[PDB]
């Protein structure tokens, strides 16, 4: 379920990295992806605001979110 | 389907948050900013429909597409995961091919009788079969399939001398598999990449010599058949052993590419000189698609330590010795966007104009054919049962399937 | 060059561009150069753009011919 | 962005091959042999102009008739360069003392002038007397 | 040191071996052989112009063409891995003086501190597996003899006949006369059945030599030739002296006062020894069905044709290693015969035939000119023979000797270094059995080809390979061997058979590929050793029969190697520059010569019908019959003149003989 | 004459090819020369050039080929 929505989160766009997010516990290891693909400058839309150029963004999902139909 | 909503989805469809494919939850959702860029590229192809029989058939014996088998089965049976299988195929293989007296019994089933092996004479009074069931008289499988196998075995050294008259054939169906997930999984398809040699090394070598010994033309042979094939199948099943541990070596070579992934630091784990780009673990930064393993890795288990590491090894060897490059599996393998090319997308939507309606699907079948039988089994064992279509209905049902496949255009159907 | 460009202070910058900097190329001056025609002409026939009309098959031409490169 | 960039031609080994067969690229690489490049030392109310006859800075004896020297390229590129570039220097610095306008600046190109000249003038000395303009001097 | 036995020349037991005629007494009392090769007919070694040409060839080229070998010994570029120069030498006249072998190498073996049996006592039982193996099913065929084959020692006779003769009564009462040996009574079998007896030294004669061009003032040094004495020799390296003969060709502008164009030495004076052959039937009897069994059984590792044979089995490797060995013959352990009589016997082999091994195996020998004043010292006791003298040429089966134990180490080394959990796996003598065969038939990560010292190595994905690439490094270092066997380093320049492996940048088994040396090709054409002796109405006595052959079969041939055109290119425009001529149309014309020659010499092959029933490899084999005697087995040559060169002999004389021989 | 030998020698070297066959061989000496830097390299006339010059790859091989064995 989780590997279909990266696969397609790979066009729009090959926007990639993410860090390790340790947080406060623990580090063996936590690292995903990111994506800033690109948008339109207004984002009622996702938690994460950074509408600036465009999001970076933290989840696949918000991607096809702002994504072309 | 469902629904969820797209700012509150953490709070909502939280599992299904990648931050929740970690251990993430925090007052933090996951993120910040860091590092080092490269489209992770080249993902394993596409697994659905394609559908089809095999033919196990013939003694001559292809152990790769049993290994595709194995892991159909295993996926499809009543006991997972393939790992457990391929144990429970190597007590087998003791058991059998590894337990001498059997084969006594078994060329006693063939030509035996007395003076074996009747000197020069042929004689093949047998099917296959006949010699399966024999051997289900021996120990039971959960899992035949080997069984059958075996047997196989005891065509492919069996063929050179004239006991070529059984041959009849043996066929099974695939079984869809998906995107293809998990690295557990992917355990299966390295212990089944050993099953590739774990087998074959019985499969093959083998004996064109001794016709039947000759010994003009060849030849008399007591268990001296049984004595031959056995202790050289035990001998095969010396020289097999893959050695190398399943969830380690996937372990490993996951380690390495997900901390040469890591923008934090890499520390004495590193990109380096034969370390790396041995000309083809570079090929895996090019196949950097089977990311997710990691993630899986660390919350499945945790820290990932190579433990088998060394630094000379591996590179060496084990990243050489990788599953997909030993091919076995729907482990399959491609470019990109195909396996997305059964993406639907349909942002809808309006004025704001992102939000309320963005859609999703998948364009897909109706070959409105579909078939039904009767269970036809010329002797009781198991399930091996013949079976024919029963086109009467099979057909006009199909055909009462026809205008439904008009219905219900899923692409068409997602407008609504 | 590069050095002399915080000479000379302060800040234009709207008034008065911009400025070529860029080029001084070795190549145009080397193709040239080895035929012995002296670019250095051809240069300024690049300044105003059109050929002087120095009317000789190893003449005009050539400039041209490196006009073009 | 900064340039990659490594590209850098070499001679052709030339004698190894025409010890044996001609080329024909020649004429074209000239006679080829300048140059008498006197120069006065005006020593008070005095000249004392000297010169000298290009083959003995090499210490060769005597007069060479026929020798020929190719037209290396390249570096009249750099060299051309190098000096209209301080041309677009000279200028630049001394319209700027010209008016710019406000001391604090002036001197730092007036300053800045005396270095750049200073430069070069130090790495002239290494394009002579160090081989073979020794030779020239003494 | 214990001096074998130093017996004048002249003795009975000279006598009872040479048929005491023409070239048996000669022999006896023969001088020191020398001679200009008539390297083409009509052309010696000698020709100044043609040395002028190896002038041109050698420098000019080298010149134009500097090897392309990399750090790890493992090959690119060019896939040159030699100086031209090795051309360069009086080709027709050794260097002398010349050593003398010893007798007992088992302190040299100490000094290389070659093992005096097993490392492990498992691999004690490695040892008795291989020969467990090489022990083991058996299928007799036929026996077959070199036609034209002198039987040297005993007799020198050039009859097939005599060769039968003695090969038969052998067959009659080797079992009696083994016994003899066994009673001791050498002397009667060899001189009744004449079995046994001695060895007489001859030479090979290494073309070349490590030639080296000085960059500072082009001093052309190649590789000095340190060489035993007699006392270095009797005292078995005790006493003596380890030397080099004189390289210089000026004293033959002494002597001969043949004139000395620069670089030209003489080449190298190896010796190989001959010897009687009635031991040497059971020998082919069994080891070439034996080889035709490893071959079957296996091949693999053993196999031996194309490059493609070997590529093939090569390109799938992951990792590959050429292998380089020390001093073939001399260090070839006599525990060694001892772990092979004892499982010889133990397997039921007949006692009396393993006698007449280590009667062979340790057989006295004899020494003719090996310089001018020098020699003809009779050598060893055939009453109390003890000879520690190396693998001795006399014995074909020597290959198998060298192809083991060289195999042995390797594979050891591999467990040592490599695989040595995996070793495991190999529980016992049996567990050696399946193993063994497995890995013959290679279903094994470690791996190799073999052929006597020649030899290469290979692995792959799966747990073992990272020691691979350890013991690698630490071979190639070489900085200590961790043989107890063998000095065996890595071939910096390595290749097998001339199937020059080559790499490319990624330098992988799968990278580039095997070449035909292309070297090794102007070697053929003017470096090889032996003239033909013209004045004989037949080819079949003569050293080298059709060389036009190699000619045409060039590019079928070397044409393996990349820059093949090129050389030819070099070879013709050097000649234009030599003789100023075609040596294009003169070999063409050789070639056409070769075939008119050939053509009374073959019937079936109707006329000159054309050279179609012969392989391009048999073809390297009539250009080339010679190495048939040092690298091709003989079934490879196709049957036509492969009875041309050869003559059966009964399957059944041999069959029962076998049967005695064999446990039944 | 050639203004530009060149062919000049070719034309020779033609007569070597066909007279290489028979006893003329003789002559076999060596000819060289230099190449010249181009340019970008620049204009479609250059192409022109280059593509009458292809012609003379099969313009003048002909001649230079078939021949006589
Ligand atoms: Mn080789």
């Amino acid at each position: 379920y989780y590997a279909a929505v990266m696969h397609y989160a790979v066009a729009h766009n090959p926007e990639v990295v993410v860090s390790e997010h340790q947080g406060v516990a623990a580090e063996q290891g936590s690292l995903y992806l990111v994506w800033n693909v690109r948008t339109e400058l207004r984002i009622p839309v996702g938690y994460n605001a950074i509408e600036g150029g465009s999001i970076r963004t933290p989840e696949p999902l918000e991607a096809i979110a702002y994504n072309k139909p | 389907g469902f629904n969820l909503k797209v700012k509150d989805l953490n709070g909502s469809a939280r599992g299904l948050t990648q931050a929740f494919a970690i251990g993430e939850l925090k007052n933090q959702l996951s993120v910040g900013a860091l590092q080092l860029p490269l489209q992770f590229t080249r993902t394993f192809s596409a697994s659905m429909t394609s559908e089809l029989l095999w033919e196990v058939g013939k003694g001559n014996i292809d152990p790769v597409m049993y290994a595709r088998l194995f892991f159909q089965y295993a996926q499809a049976g009543g006991a997972l995961s393939v790992d457990e299988l391929v144990n429970q195929f190597t007590e087998y293989h003791q058991s059998t091919a590894c337990n001498p007296e059997i084969w006594r019994k078994l060329t006693a089933y063939i030509t035996g009788s007395s003076n074996r092996a009747i000197k020069a004479d042929a004689v093949g009074k047998v099917p296959p079969t006949a010699i399966l069931e024999q051997l289900r008289t021996l120990a039971p499988s959960e899992h035949e399939l080997f069984h059958h196998i075996t047997t196989d075995f005891v065509c492919h050294v069996l063929s050179p001398l004239g006991f070529i008259l059984p041959d009849a054939a043996y066929v099974y169906r695939v079984g869809r598999t998906a995107t293809y997930p998990n690295f557990y999984a992917l355990v299966d398809c390295v212990r089944a990449s050993d099953l590739r040699r774990m087998l074959t090394a019985l499969s093959s070598v083998d004996s064109k010599m001794l016709q039947a010994t000759f010994k003009a033309k060849g030849a008399l042979a007591p268990a001296l058949i049984s004595q031959h094939l056995a202790n050289a199948a035990t001998t095969a099943f010396e020289r097999s052993r893959g050695n190398f541990d399943a969830n380690a070596v996937v372990s490993s070579v996951l380690t390495i590419l997900g901390r040469l992934w890591s923008p934090s630091t890499p520390k004495e784990l590193d990109p380096s000189a034969r370390l790396r780009n041995t000309n083809g673990i570079d090929q895996l930064r090019s196949n950097l698609a089977l990311f997710i393993a990691y993630q899986d890795m660390v919350k499945q288990r945790g820290r990932a330590e190579v433990i088998f590491s060394d630094e000379e090894l591996s590179s060496t060897i084990i990243p050489w010795f990788i599953e997909a490059m030993s091919e076995v599996s729907p482990f399959k393998l491609r470019p990109i966007n195909e396996t997305t090319s059964y993406i639907g997308q349909t942002s809808a939507i309006d004025h704001m104009g992102q939000p309320s309606h963005v859609v999703v699907y998948e364009d897909w079948q109706f070959a409105k054919e579909i078939t039904a039988f009767t269970p036809v089994k010329l002797a009781n064992n198991s399930n091996q049962r013949f079976l024919d279509v029963e086109p009467g209905i099979s057909d006009r049902m199909s055909a009462t399937l026809a205008p439904i496949g008009n219905t219900f255009a899923v692409s068409a159907f997602v407008k609504n | 060059r590069t050095a002399v460009y915080e000479a000379v202070s302060q800040r234009g910058t709207v008034n008065s561009n911009g400025a070529e900097m860029t080029l001084g190329f070795p190549s145009v001056v080397e193709r040239d150069y080895a035929l012995d025609r002296d670019p250095m002409v051809a240069i300024a026939a690049l300044r105003t753009g059109i050929v002087d009309e120095s009317l000789e098959a190893r003449a005009s031409n050539d400039l041209k011919r490196s006009m073009f490169n | 962005i900064q340039p990659s960039e490594v590209l850098q031609a070499k001679v052709l080994d030339l004698a190894n091959h025409t010890t044996s067969i001609h080329i024909w690229p020649w004429h074209e690489a000239s006679t080829e042999f300048a140059y008498e490049d006197a120069y006065s030392v005006t020593i008070r109310n005095k000249r004392y102009t000297a010169e000298v006859k290009e083959f003995e800075l090499l210490g060769l004896g005597q007069r060479r008739e026929r020798v020929r020297i190719l037209k290396p390229t390249v570096a009249h590129a750099i060299i051309q360069m190098w000096y209209s570039w301080f041309v677009e220097d000279d200028r630049t610095l001394a319209a700027a003392r010209r008016t710019s306008r406000d001391d604090a600046e002036k001197l730092a190109i007036d300053g800045r002038r005396m270095q750049n000249a200073v430069t070069l003038l130090r790495k002239i000395e290494m394009i002579g007397t160090t081989g073979i303009g020794a030779s020239a001097v003494h | 040191p214990r001096r074998a036995p130093a017996f004048p020349l002249s003795d009975i037991k000279a006598q009872m071996l040479f048929a005491n005629n023409i070239k048996a007494q000669q022999a006896s009392k023969r001088s020191f052989k020398e001679g200009a090769i008539e390297t083409y007919e009509g052309l010696l070694s000698v020709d100044p112009r043609f040395l002028s040409f190896k002038n041109e060839l050698s420098r000019y080229l080298t010149d134009h063409f500097p090897a392309n070998v990399d750090e790890y010994g493992r090959v690119y570029g060019n896939g040159v891995r030699t100086n031209f120069f090795g051309m360069r030498h009086m080709n027709g006249f050794p260097m002398i003086p010349a050593t003398w072998p010893l007798a007992s190498n088992l302190k040299k073996r100490a000094d290389a501190d070659l093992a005096d049996g097993p490392v492990s006592e498992r691999d004690n039982l490695l040892f008795r597996a291989a020969v467990r193996l090489m022990f083991s099913d058996l299928e007799p065929v036929p026996l077959k003899i070199r036609k034209g084959s002198s039987t040297c020692i005993p007799y020198f006779s050039n009859d097939m006949g005599t060769k039968i003769e003695i090969a038969e009564r052998a067959l009659e009462k080797a079992e009696e006369a083994g016994n003899l040996m066994l009673q001791g009574k050498f002397d009667d079998a060899y001189q009744l059945h004449q079995m046994g007896g001695a060895y007489y030294v001859v030479y090979r004669a290494q073309s070349t030599d490590a030639i080296t061009l000085d960059p500072k003032t082009g001093k052309f040094v190649s590789k000095d030739r340190m060489v035993a004495d007699f006392e270095y020799a009797v005292t078995g390296g005790e006493q003596g002296s380890l030397f080099a003969a004189s390289k210089d060709a000026s004293r033959l502008k002494e002597q001969y006062g043949i004139d000395v164009p620069d670089g030209f030495f003489c080449e190298r004076r190896r010796t190989a020894m001959g010897g009687p052959f009635a031991l040497n039937a059971p020998i082919m009897a069994v080891a070439q069905p034996v080889r035709n069994k490893i071959y079957s059984k296996y091949a693999y590792t053993f196999h031996h044709t194309t490059r493609l044979n070997k590529e093939e089995k090569v390109k799938e490797w992951s990792l590959c290693v050429a292998t380089d060995v020390s001093d073939h013959d001399t260090f070839w352990p006599g525990w060694l015969r001892d772990l092979i009589c004892d499982e010889l016997l133990n397997m039921g082999y007949a006692p009396w035939w393993v006698k007449l091994f280590e009667t062979s195996l340790k057989l006295p020998v004899y020494v003719g000119a090996p310089a001018p004043e020098q020699g003809h010292t009779l050598l060893g006791d055939p009453s109390n023979p003890d000879l520690e003298v190396g693998l001795s040429s006399g014995q074909g089966a020597t290959d198998l000797m060298g192809t083991l134990l060289m195999s042995i180490t390797y594979l050891v080394m591999q467990l040592d270094h490599t695989a040595p959990h995996l070793n495991s796996r190999i529980k016992d003598m049996p567990s050696a059995c399946r193993f063994l065969d497995s890995y013959w038939q290679g279903h094994e990560e470690i791996r190799q080809i073999s052929k006597s010292d020649d030899a290469m190595l290979g692995w792959t994905k799966g747990r073992a390979l990272v020691g691979g690439h350890r013991l690698f490094e630490m071979l190639k270092e070489g900085k200590v061997n961790p043989s107890p066997y063998m000095k065996i380093s890595y071939e910096h320049g390595g290749a097998f058979l001339g199937d020059i492996l080559l790499y490319d940048s990624r330098r992988e088994p799968g990278s580039a590929i095997f070449v035909g040396n292309i070297n090794s090709m102007l070697n053929n054409q003017f470096s090889p050793e032996y003239g033909v002796q013209s004045g004989v109405r037949d080819r079949s006595k003569r050293k080298r029969p059709f060389p036009g052959l190699a000619w045409a079969s060039m590019k079928d041939t070397y044409g393996a190697c990349p820059i093949y055109s090129d050389v030819l290119e070099a070879i013709e425009r050097c000649w234009w520059n030599a003789f100023g001529e075609s040596y294009r149309a003169y070999r063409e014309d050789m070639l056409k010569r070769d075939t008119l020659e050939l053509s009374r010499y073959v019937a079936s092959m109707a006329r000159q019908a054309g050279l179609a029933e012969l392989t391009p490899i048999d073809l390297e084999v009539l250009a080339d019959p010679n190495k048939l005697q040092y690298k091709w087995t003989e079934a490879d040559v196709s049957a036509n003149i492969h009875e041309v060169l050869m003559h059966g002999v009964s399957v059944e004389k041999t069959e029962r003989f076998l049967r005695s021989v064999m446990p039944r």
